[PDB]
DNA sequence: CAACAGCTGGCCCTCGCAGACAGCG
DNA sequence: CGCTGTCTGCGAGGGCCAGCTGTTG
């Protein structure tokens, strides 16, 4: 999540990016009910307060959030203790935000989003660009090996495809910024124009980026002025889900039934519907592509037709079941690497290595009654050294 | 004595077909080396992945394809 | 034909799509294969054209799909469709229309009905026709000669080569339209055979009928209810209509019975017209106006006996205005089949309710008796309460490592026996009747294997019922099962699959079976599947439990038998575990009890 | 009123 | 050479029929 | 000493699965 991403980071960046008004406030919103209070009450005061007068400003009941919200914004190193003054950036430049100091757009959004989607799966007819290849291959959800070829999808790239638009983008966007310091550009100049969208050098080859994953959109031949989709502040369903393993898919784009294809067999296909027939075969070649079966029963549940959402459960528990089924048959056998012991003569002895074992937290498996165990090769040789001290 | 290999946890009755495997030597080799447990065991590490598929055509053998 | 990236039959090319497409529920690709869908406002009316048309392939509860084929299309014909009416209405109903391929072959397998006739009078058969060239194409062809007796125009056909010049008709796009005009037809005299005011068919009943009695004439053809749906009814009130003496060709033993009692229930002819023609006895065949039998009776190849073969010579030398074939699916085994010829019947109407057989040779139904007059859809009626709501499930229980021990190396087809003994399986089974009978439902057991049915029903203390127990023995079992409070439970075999109406049977288990019998299985649900009398539509009145054993053949057999019942809308969910079997004091709860059971298994061989 | 059991009620898989 | 039909053997069970043996008069 | 019911073999058949040839790319 958005607030996850700001946790994450050193006191140094956070500091620069509480710079205009717009960020504050930004970063001001995600409070979730209990802080937004706080930081109003701690702006117009000048003198660090105790650590326990806002331990009992919250009853007794919902104490739990209390905690929650003070550990979130001590993350967010909004106050210090100071021994809890705001910081004298933050309280001023939050200050200067509280007074002081279309339909084309969403269809470009969902286009250009889904050229990208069109060249992630083999679809000759997708967007071509040199920076977005290297940006997605880098990004971790795609490996190429060979740039004349082009680049197929990794383990992850499969499941990024059936995650919703919504996480599906936020995903990219989490992945690009920390690939963003890697390749020199500043992150606070991007995540700090991120907070002001939702209301230099470094940004026009971000808003370059932006522009290519349809979020913004100038349309004046690359103005100054830009004017974000819907998707950059942060549908109904078309499949059939049926008892004997068939999904009708209502799909006009090539794209959801690429999707689709991924863990079914295509069987017919009409304007606006494609018989698809989820086999074993298909499914278990999808979670061996690297899906797992909660994304699939995920994606047939959201791309649920309006027809079976009044049916509960919308997806027939049977399917759901199935699917999962045939998940969990692959991996019947659980292998796991490691170093069994056996011979164990010094029968009380054998105890103390269980309890060396232990502590050191590399056991995985122990049979008492047989006298053995099972240590990963990672600490085999501390195992092996205590035997040797003796 | 010290063995380095590979754990296999599964259901009692799978259990009952590795071993059968290694008896039988359909691999060519006695991969076990060593039953742990009836729902655990410990195999030689190299021939992991030959035993993979070899469970992957039991499983394949017991489902109906549609 | 052209094929897209994903294994795809691309149809792009072929059909356009209509406009007003929302409205239109219909899809129809080149390969002929129909989608309708389920939830549209026009589903009724396109539901009865389409099923006439086009044999359903598969009926969830969502979408729909069938077939065309030549003889799907042959019985479109017979009911009073016309090519015409069928293709308008079917681009009317098509939102993507129809390719040319399939209108031409619409049409193709139109222009074939109303050629050529069968007429059977006076104990002869005849080729009716008012064209004389397409008697005289039909002369042209070498085994048409070869069968014959050794304006309109007729000649006679001798009647052990029926069946070879019926099948060739067909092969020459000319069927023999076998329609009997009953009302017209007063050399066989009028039974009294009468229906009672009490006894109401219910709409698909009488739908079933109106198809069979078109027009004054009635039709010929295969008839197909869900198991309980009444089919016993349906056959009765074909009789009636007909007043003539009717053959009724059931099973088994118990199929007579069934149908001698269904016949006074809903019918009001005495008692003493009613006869049986079985190996138990007999209610003096020679006279009696309506004749109940078995196939194996009729078809018996080896000399018959003194007793049987003075009936047997009377049925020759007789003339049937309707001979009501139960279980028609049967009918197109080798021997089987021969009991249409051996008998003289002018209408042949047949009952079944699973049309499908692991063969080739259902099809020939078409021919041997007449087309698929109708077909109800089983989730219809379920949802009406003509049948009750069953839950059917798969009970996984896994393999015993002894006995898993022992399947994997041994390949002797002794594998049969060993996961049909699984103890976890019959752990599962015995929790599963100690549970059931708590809550006052009436358990059935299945097993194919009498030696795993004889296992079972000791160790549990249960009735079973199989091949050598006698006729009066096992109907004594389902009298008591029927009304006894204390008989529970009971166990069957083979023999019980079909036929069997247990109306309060409100579970049922199956701890065995024929390899992927699609028919086995779905006859096997019929028996639960009868109206209950407090059913209410949406409360899983009935249960259907199919054990089978995890890892093993078992798995792939309990998949392939469950294609026709899916196809039908029943969902079989998968159940992995039985929660409170480990509270329970079940049998072969020790690796001794399970040891001593596999030695035996195995000594069986 | 008599219910059904667990096993029939809700699902048994694990996931 | 590799790959897919294809009717029959085999197995399981089931049925009708005939023969012998036991209960009854 | 005869007649009827029970039980046990002969012979055949249904339904399905699996196999060694026959045929086609
Ligand atoms: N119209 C009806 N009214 C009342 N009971 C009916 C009706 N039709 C069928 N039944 C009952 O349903 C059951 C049908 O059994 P049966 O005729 O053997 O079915 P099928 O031949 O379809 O398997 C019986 O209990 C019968 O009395
Ligand atoms: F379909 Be029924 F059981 F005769
Ligand atoms: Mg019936």
């Amino acid at each position: 999540n958005l607030q996850e991403f700001l946790g994450g980071l050193s006191p140094g960046v956070l500091d620069r990016l509480y710079g205009h008004p717009a960020t504050c406030l930004a970063v001001f919103r995600e409070l979730p009910s209990l802080a937004k209070n706080w930081v109003m009450r701690m702006l117009f005061l000048e003198q660090p307060l105790p650590q326990a007068a806002v331990a009992l400003w919250v009853k007794k009941e919902f104490s739990k959030a209390q905690e929650e919200s003070t550990g979130l914004l001590s993350g967010l190193r909004i106050w210090h203790t100071q021994l809890l003054i705001l910081n004298p950036i933050f309280r001023q430049n939050l200050r200067i935000a509280l007074l002081g100091g279309v339909p084309s757009l969403d269809k470009y959004a969902e286009e250009r989003w889904e050229v990208v989607l069109h060249f992630m799966v083999g679809s000759p007819s997708a967007a071509v660009s040199q920076d977005l290849a290297q940006l997605l291959s880098q990004a971790g959800l795609m490996k190429s090996t060979e740039p004349g070829e082009p680049p197929c999808i990794t383990s992850a790239g499969f499941q990024f495809l059936l995650l919703d638009t919504p996480a599906q983008l936020w995903y990219f966007m989490l992945q690009y910024l920390q690939t963003a310091q890697s390749r020199g550009m500043d992150l606070v100049e991007i995540l700090s124009f991120l907070f002001q969208l939702s209301f230099s050098d470094s940004l026009l080859n971000f808003l370059q980026h932006l522009r290519e994953f349809g979020l913004v959109f100038q349309r004046k031949r690359k103005s100054r002025r830009y004017y974000p989709t819907r998707l950059a502040i942060n549908q109904p369903g078309f499949i059939v889900v049926e008892t004997n393993y068939r999904l009708y898919a209502y799909t006009e784009s090539e794209l959801q039934i690429a999707l689709i294809a991924l863990f079914s067999e295509m069987l017919y296909r009409f304007p606006n519907m494609v018989v698809a027939q989820v086999t074993r075969e298909s499914v278990q070649q999808a979670i061996a592509s690297g899906i797992t079966a909660q994304q699939i029963i995920h994606f047939l549940r959201t791309r649920a037709h309006p027809v079976m959402l009044k049916q509960t459960p919308v997806l027939p528990p049977t399917i759901t079941d199935q699917i999962r089924l045939w998940e969990l048959e692959r991996d019947r056998l659980r292998f796991t690497e490691g170093v069994l012991y056996n011979q164990f003569l010094s029968q009380v002895d054998f105890e103390l290595l269980l309890a060396h074992a232990r502590e050191l937290g590399v056991l995985v498996f122990e049979n008492s009654a047989k006298r053995l165990m099972v240590v990963t090769p990672a600490g085999h040789s501390d195992v092996k050294r205590f035997w040797k001290r003796q | 004595n010290v063995l380095k290999g590979v754990l296999i946890e599964c259901d009692p009755a799978m259990k009952q077909f590795l071993l059968y495997l290694d008896e039988s030597n359909a691999l060519g080799k006695k991969f076990i080396i060593q039953d742990i447990d009836d729902t655990h065991v410990f195999v030689i590490a190299e021939l992991v992945n030959v035993l993979q598929e070899r469970v992957g055509e039991l499983m394949d053998q017991n489902a109906f394809s549609l | 034909t052209k094929v897209d990236e994903y294994g795809a039959k691309d149809y792009r090319l072929q059909m356009p799509l209509k406009d007003d497409h929302t409205s239109r529920p219909l899809w129809v690709a080149p390969d002929g294969h129909i989608f309708l869908e389920a939830f549209s406002p026009v589903y009724k009316y396109a539901q009865d054209f389409l099923v006439a048309i086009a044999e359903p392939v598969c009926r969830p509860t969502h979408v729909h799909e069938y077939k065309l084929t030549a003889y799907s299309l042959y019985a479109a014909v017979s009911v009073g469709l016309q090519t015409s009416d069928i293709t308008e209405y079917l681009r009317k109903l098509s939102k993507t229309g129809v390719p040319d391929g399939i209108m031409q072959f619409i049409k193709l397998c139109t222009v074939s009905y109303g050629k050529v006739k069968l007429v059977l009078k006076h104990n002869r058969y005849f080729v009716e026709s008012c064209h004389p060239d397409v008697i005289q194409h039909l002369l042209q062809d070498p085994v048409i000669r070869e069968c014959r007796l050794r304006q309109t125009v007729s000649f006679e056909v001798k009647q052990e080569m029926i069946e070879e010049l019926q099948k060739r008709c067909i092969h020459l796009e000319y069927p023999l339209l076998a329609e009997y005009d009953f009302r017209n037809d007063s050399v066989n005299p009028d039974i009294n055979i009468d229906l009672k005011p009490t006894a109401v068919l219910r709409p698909y009943q009488e739908k079933s009928l109106r198809k069979m009695f078109g027009n004054g004439r009635a039709r010929s053809g295969v008839i197909v209810l869900p198991c309980g749906a009444g089919k016993s009814l349906v056959g009765v009130t074909a009789a009636c209509t007909v007043r003539k003496r009717c053959l009724v060709l059931g099973n088994s033993a118990v199929s007579v019975e069934q149908w001698k009692a269904q016949f006074k229930m809903w019918s009001t002819i005495d008692d003493s017209q009613i006869c049986r023609f079985t190996s138990d006895a007999k209610d003096k065949p020679i006279g009696c106006s309506v004749a109940i039998s078995t196939y194996s009776m009729l078809g018996h190849t080896t000399k018959r006996s003194w007793e049987a073969e003075r009936v047997m010579e009377w049925l020759k030398t007789q003339e049937w205005g309707l001979m009501i074939l139960d279980e028609v699916h049967t009918i197109p085994a080798k021997m089987f089949r021969r009991v249409l010829t051996i008998v003289q019947a002018h209408c042949k109407l047949g009952l079944t309710a699973t049309l499908v057989r692991e063969d080739d040779k259902i099809v020939d139904l078409n021919f041997l008796i007449g087309p698929k007059l109708y077909e109800a859809n089983w989730m219809e009626l379920q949802n009406n309460g003509y049948i009750a709501k069953v839950q059917c499930a798969e009970v996984w229980c896994p393999m015993s490592p002894e006995f898993y021990r022992e399947y994997v190396a041994i390949k002797t087809k002794k594998r049969i026996l060993l996961y049909t003994m699984n103890p976890n399986k019959f752990r599962a089974c015995q929790f599963l009747i100690k549970f059931h009978e708590r809550r006052n439902d009436k358990i059935i057991v299945f097993a194919d294997n009498v030696f795993a049915l004889k296992e079972y029903a000791i160790r549990l203390n249960k009735p079973y019922i199989y091949g050598p127990t006698s006729q009066g023995e096992r109907m004594q079992i389902l009298q008591n099962f029927k009304h006894n409070p204390k008989i529970n439970t009971i166990f069957i075999s083979k023999v019980g699959d079909t036929s069997f109406d247990l109306p309060e049977a409100n579970v049922l288990i199956q701890i065995s079976s024929h390899g992927g019998s699609r028919r086995q299985e779905a006859q096997r649900l019929g028996r639960v599947l009868r109206a209950k009398k407090g059913m209410v539509a949406e409360e899983y009145n009935a249960f259907f439990y199919s054990l089978v054993s995890q890892d093993t053949q078992e798995m792939a057999y309990s998949t392939k038998r469950q294609r026709f019942l899916v196809d039908q809308g029943y969902s079989f969910k998968v159940i992995t575990k039985l929660a409170g079997m480990e509270e329970e004091d079940l049998a072969f709860s020790t690796k001794e009890e399970q040891q001593q059971l596999l030695q035996k298994v195995l000594a069986a061989t | 009123a008599k219910e059904r059991p667990i096993w029939l009620r809700e699902s048994t898989v694990q996931g």
